[PDB]
């Protein structure tokens, strides 16, 4: 296939051929201009936030250690032995100052730097130039409010660039909330699908909710409950959706402060966020203070997805064109009770986790679809996303991004499947950007 | 067990042997095994009312760990070692079990299979509350669905029993930590 | 159980309950275990005209089911629910015995092995046929053959079982219900 | 591989390369040239009586639900959301008026229509063109008396016509016998063959009968069992093969009309099946009344095999090049008491389904054979198919096709090969016509 | 049995039957299920110096075999027919334990896991020596470890027991014959 | 990938890209370049000693039956038969005049002849040319001391010239000290490593001895246990490494004849070596003699390898570029008392075989090591075997090959992979030739 021509989203993101979610030499090639080229999630500040604390991470189908430094800075390392291979560090979490090799011993700083080799000398000699035989480094890591991501591309934007106008709707809940936590560690489930099933789902699709988690809308009693079998519609103005020029994307359900909790937590819940948000109107605005209590689904191009207020954040972790393997955090604001944090931290699991009653919901939808894109028929067919196409603005004067003011839509998906696009048929940022130069007009069209 | 010598050994199970191995009761045993066989055959079925009916009582809870792998040396980062699965109270094990039972949980269409295989079965009296049963147990969880979907689930379960309604005996405590860390199963949503 | 509350439960399910939930012979349920277990062990070592001599009855019914997937709220479609993967008598369970043994079968050279891990044993005897006894069993079925070929088989067992010649309990019939609808195991050529 | 060059399959049929059997990229280029282009078994009228009755079906790795309409013909449709692409149906069959996607909740009706869209005018107000999201729809479903058949390509021959000589020998079972029903539902094991493997056998395999079923005959008491081990020989006059153009051809073993089965049916059956050949005679002739109850061994190209008067129906679904997922079926004459019926669906099963006696002879043959095929020093070899050559004729005044007028020999071999390479090394249906201009006089050659 | 008639039987199986279809004694099946659950205890705790002190006596053979694949007719080749996977006195056994338990074992950083389901227990005295137990048992061994490594072991376990220091029954003898000819769990280092 | 101008191992063998331990297009590519081209094991005399005696082997991924002929030699054939291609034998070994197929019943002989096929007068009459139709026969087979190979490539080198310089360090061991015997069955066991990392690690690996097998050593208490940890370096004058032309090398180190086996073996197998090495020195001199009971730990190239004295013999069967099936044999002098044969058998098991406590040591390292090929960021990386460059000499006086004299080095890994790239960019043997013209002089640059 040439990734140069061949038109796998269409004009505008409106649809996309079946068979991205199933063909493995597409999944080879988004190892390069996807995975290697964009921001990954690695960690959180709150999972190593002493010298030499590590955890192990994948990026892309590729496992590194990420460590946290003597200077207070965190560094991340290809997980491979420089001399002959081997994988160095078996374990998820720790703290140490280095990381020896099991099979011929060879001992690695945090920092990355080959340190000591067994009998140098009588070996060696003076013959081993140890300086240049330091770990692989990721060349890019950086953090949102304690959120950590990693790039292998030097040439990447800035994080904070990348998550573009995304930013301006994360930062109430990470930044002027006093800041999350990432409370591990997490479940790790694999299921055969394609990351990007579970991505587009969270970046953009509310349809899915009264349906698909019919069950578990009747069953929890949760606050978007009216929802179950679709029973309601979400009223005129409950929401809205927006996509970003690098890809991240999010919906708004407006005042959804206890999310998908059931009502064990949901008085408790909306006492918190609703005294929150009265201090917050005057340091950031009201919009903005009902932001931070509003329930965002967001997707982090091209694999982190979370959902705030319910507290789910996921890394869906490619293995093959239809194997993921799925990450399950859950966040709370660090000023809440360490009672309340316990408690969310569990039903975060509860609905979302490797038993998350919620998330079983999904298995099915996104694992068929998925492996229907290796099916003949199915390969060259359209999956369509095109709710509230023509609708959409750009430049809106209180919220930014490519916007669709409706709760219910489309857009993030477009937004989403544009940026792949222009990835996909680029050899690198600079051709991204060429490809990107009118995106909000692309997406605003009609 | 002597830890210090036993060097692969936790205290935690090192506490849990020590339980069966003194005071062997062996009518017990044979108790224990009925109602572990008669709560697996209820499960199996996905009579999952009658389950909470009978097996399940009120003040139980329900857990079910995944611990990150650390190193055996490890002593110096203190973070959560685990997250739960499962931990449940009455009312949330109902809330699942509604969840299973509902007519637009399209997922159980067509109908899951299950069959528990399990063995290993030793019970004890608790020392301070003659009322409390130590059960433990091991199982083995077939899930087949869909034509082609076969998913099996290994693990140790450390019960407590206690007398409740009508004297029958019923679940206060379950606790696993399940051996697998990544889940090769798509879920863990079977009743362990 | 009340099937219109417990609404995953079969009606057949609820009966074969409600038979082992009563009274409770725990003597029974030892003799059960070892009629099983020595059943398991003459077919693990492919003695299978032992297994007719010694644990078959003459009248028995050895049925095996594959059920069509069907939706949980179906009620118009009415055709034939089930296929017979086994549905033998003496006599057809003897043919296959006797294909198993003959020296041109050249699939059991070199010979096959067969583990078997029977779990869950229940025994009641029948309220009105105070000869008939109702045995239920699960079993996990290992068969490793050519090197690198193995295939696991997993079910529960509804048997009944009769004391026949020379006051030996035998199987009159048993019932599997196989909870895989697509076999991933080449076939089904083993005695569940 | 260059499939217009390359061949796969020598003059005449004589022999193939092992690699049919083994390489994954001929089996995608199989999924466009055989599976895509040829007539495939769907269903019976049987199983799908009723209007909105439906099941599932595999077409090569597709699935699609066929489905009887209101008007009492039937359509078929991929298995497939026309929104984002998820599997539609997860029973094997039932009775609906329409079937509505879990993801979404878009409804679509028993004949492919979009029908309805969850709080469309909400949502999409009125640019949703429901006319042109029907499900993809097979553009081709045929009966031979009763027995279902679809093909995607809508350049295919009629269904009849694709039988071509073949249709006059199943014409006095399935026609003239009053008709024939399919029991359901079918057996359904996966096996580690290519599906060649299976078709190759039952097309025109009497040579293995004797030698792979030895414990089988022995043991079952059946009326061919004079063969087991190759204790004799069929004598001359006991039975022929014969091939088609278009790839179908069968066995003809004269009078065999209990088949497989065991001692317990034989008596009945033969009574049965020689009450109604001496009805017949008046109606079709002897020769033909004759074929009525005599065992035909038959493969209906590509993958849908049978044994009459045995009743054994197969598809060997097709999943990569050593997996293979066989569905087994019973078939019965209509007019058979019920009693029997039932009797011969079991038999059915006992010798040739999940745990059929017979079918497990099989396994080893077909799946080592298959499985031969990936290994380095036999890509390249020759399975031969050349029993018989230099004796076929075509044109006979008695029995229609390429003939060997002999039981055992390779005949229908040869021209399954011919049609198989046909259309490999062909882009479409006219291309296969003009590769098979002269395809009896190939067959016939020497 | 009769091995002539029973064509597949091997003589050692056909021994090994008779010797628990004879004199049944409950009490002692129960000992048995008793012996083996605590020993497969210890085992999946990584009890291994347990184990040996509390389970293993000091003449013991541990012997687990892997037969070659021979055809069910030869009758002229006649070179060794097995292979010894294991085949361990008790200093053997003790060497391999210290193995488990040095902490410069690499491979057991982060911990492993195992589960052990033990079934269809056998008992029966022996005949000449009223001391020696012989015990029947099946494994299920199941070993999980870093995140998605998951072997699991299948087997049939022919045991003598002995009383030994204290009158604690401790095993003498272990005899596995391995089902799997080329195994597929990595390796076989695990104490079935 | 271009196999002629890619540099996957870099001049004088210094490193080797990461990727050929990964990448199933090379695996693929190496099944013609390094397994249909080169020598590989099947079989000891001692396994089948009379007429009729047969074994399987592997060859690559082709399966072999190997038998012993009346006349006294062995060839060997595919285990595929002439007609449909099912495997032919189903056991490992056996005594028998020929092999009959189980699906038609073609019977072949010992010496590969089609011998017999069912009812051929009846059937092919005159015209089935048995002649041509043979088993497909092993070109060449040649026996080194008893231990028998195999090649497909009629133009190879013979066995003896193939093993090169490695020949002299073997003879001491396989031919003066009375002769080797291989005692079977071996074990075999799956590992989910490239066939390669076990091989590069018995040609030259000794750096990883006293780290990887830390517990092994302290918990064994073998002959070599003072490396345990790293606590001690062999001291200088402890050994060498050696390499040759056509790929296959040794460590040597020096008077280790207990090799691994634990402390109960040693006292009995130091007195053996020793009194048969003061018979040697007057026949083969004081150094061949010392060296026939000195430790060897040795790859014959491709994928044989084994450690004399320890008694270990190692097949790696290639399955695919992360799947490796490992045989395990015993090798024992005979004339060794019958009673430490048995327990040296064992004692081989006990340590490297399927539960072998030392061999489980390497899992983790061989596997990761494998695995970590497929891994994006490492596919180019490269793999260090630099260690003694620049001091290896060729021609000595004493010790001929290229030659590292000292015990611990990367010697033999450079003499491996320089074989390797050098049949991977080849067409055929003379190709080879070519690129071999001044292999030691490569090897001993700097
Ligand atoms: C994409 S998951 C989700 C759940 C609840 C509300 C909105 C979205
Ligand atoms: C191809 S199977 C078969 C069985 C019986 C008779 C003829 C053919
Ligand atoms: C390569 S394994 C080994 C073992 C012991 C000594 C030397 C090498
Ligand atoms: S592979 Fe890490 S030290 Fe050699
Ligand atoms: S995928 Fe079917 S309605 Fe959306
Ligand atoms: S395949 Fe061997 S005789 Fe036909
Ligand atoms: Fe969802
Ligand atoms: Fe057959
Ligand atoms: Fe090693």
């Amino acid at each position: 296939m040439n990734y140069n021509n061949k038109i796998l989203v269409s004009e505008s993101g409106l649809s996309q051929k079946h068979l991205i979610h199933g063909d493995e030499e597409l999944f080879q090639h988004e190892l390069k201009t996807i995975f290697a080229r964009n921001w990954l999630f690695l960690t959180h500040d709150s999972l190593i936030p002493a010298p030499g604390d590590y955890v192990t991470a994948k990026m892309g189908i590729d496992e590194v250690i990420v460590s946290r430094q003597n200077d207070g800075s965190i560094r991340a390392f290809l997980n491979v032995c420089r001399h002959r291979g081997k994988t160095l560090v078996s374990v998820e979490a720790g703290n140490a100052k280095g990381f020896v090799c099991s099979y011929h011993g060879w001992g690695f700083g945090s920092n990355g730097e080959l340190q000591s080799v067994p009998f140098e000398k009588d070996l060696y000699g003076e013959s081993l130039n140890k300086k240049c035989l330091g770990l692989k480094e990721v060349a890019r890591v950086e953090s949102f409010h304690g959120f950590i991501y990693g790039c292998f591309d030097q040439e990447a934007p800035p994080l904070m660039d990348y998550l573009g106008d995304a930013a301006w709707y994360l930062e109430p809940m990470f930044k002027h909330s006093g800041g999350l936590e990432l409370v591990g560690p997490p479940g790790k489930v694999v299921i055969k699908a394609n990351w990007k099933a579970p991505a587009e789902n969270f970046v953009g699709d509310a349809y899915h909710v009264g349906w698909t988690h019919a069950s578990s809308l009747r069953s929890g009693e949760s606050i978007f409950s009216s929802l179950a079998g679709n029973a309601a519609l979400p009223p005129e103005g409950a929401g809205l959706q927006m996509t970003s020029k690098y890809g991240s994307g999010m919906g708004v359900l407006w005042d959804g402060y206890s999310g998908v909790h059931s009502a064990d937590l949901v008085p408790e819940l909306m006492a918190f966020g609703g005294a929150k948000q009265e201090r917050l109107n005057k340091e950031i605005g009201d919009v903005r203070a009902r932001i931070y209590r509003s329930h965002l689904n967001c997707t982090v191009f091209p694999n982190n997805s979370m959902l705030t207020c319910s507290g789910v954040f996921k890394v869906w972790n490619p293995i093959d064109a239809n194997t993921t393997e799925v990450w399950t955090y859950a966040i709370v604001e660090k000023d809440m009770p360490e009672d309340l944090k316990r408690r969310l931290a569990d039903s975060v699991q509860r609905t979302f986790g490797p038993a998350g009653f919620w998330e079983s919901d999904d298995n099915d939808n996104m694992e068929t679809a998925s492996q229907n894109g290796k099916k003949y028929q199915s390969r060259d067919s359209d999956l369509l996303s095109n709710l509230g196409f023509g609708e959409d603005v750009y430049g809106d004067a209180v919220y930014p991004g490519v916007v669709g003011k409706s709760a219910i839509g489309e857009t993030s998906y477009r937004g989403f499947y544009r940026a792949y696009q222009a990835h996909v048929s680029s050899s690198n940022w600079a051709e991204f950007e060429h490809a990107s130069s009118t995106w909000h007009t692309e997406l605003t069209k009609t | 067990i002597n830890i210090q010598e036993d060097k692969l050994v936790s205290a935690h199970d090192a506490e849990e042997i020590l339980r069966f191995f003194n005071c062997h009761d062996s009518a017990l045993q044979q108790e224990a095994t009925t109602l572990l066989t008669q709560e697996a055959h209820l499960l199996d079925i996905q009579a999952y009312r009658a389950w909470l009916e009978h097996c399940v009582g009120s003040e139980v809870q329900y857990q079910v760990i995944s611990r990150e792998l650390r190193a055996a040396s490890e002593r110096r980062y203190k973070l959560n070692e685990a997250m739960n699965v499962y931990n449940e109270n009455f009312q949330q094990l109902k809330v699942r079990v509604e969840h299973q039972l509902d007519p637009q949980n399209w997922g159980n269409s067509p109908k899951l299979r299950f069959t528990r295989f399990i063995t290993n079965v030793q019970a004890a009296m608790d020392v301070n509350d003659k009322e409390l049963l130590h059960i433990r147990s091991n199982v083995i969880l077939h899930r087949a669905r869909r034509g082609n979907q076969v998913d099996v689930f290994y693990a140790a379960r450390e019960d407590k029993w206690k007398r409740g309604e009508g004297g029958v005996r019923k679940l206060v405590q379950r606790f696993v930590d399940y051996p697998e860390r990544i889940l090769q199963t798509h879920n863990l949503m079977v009743f362990l």
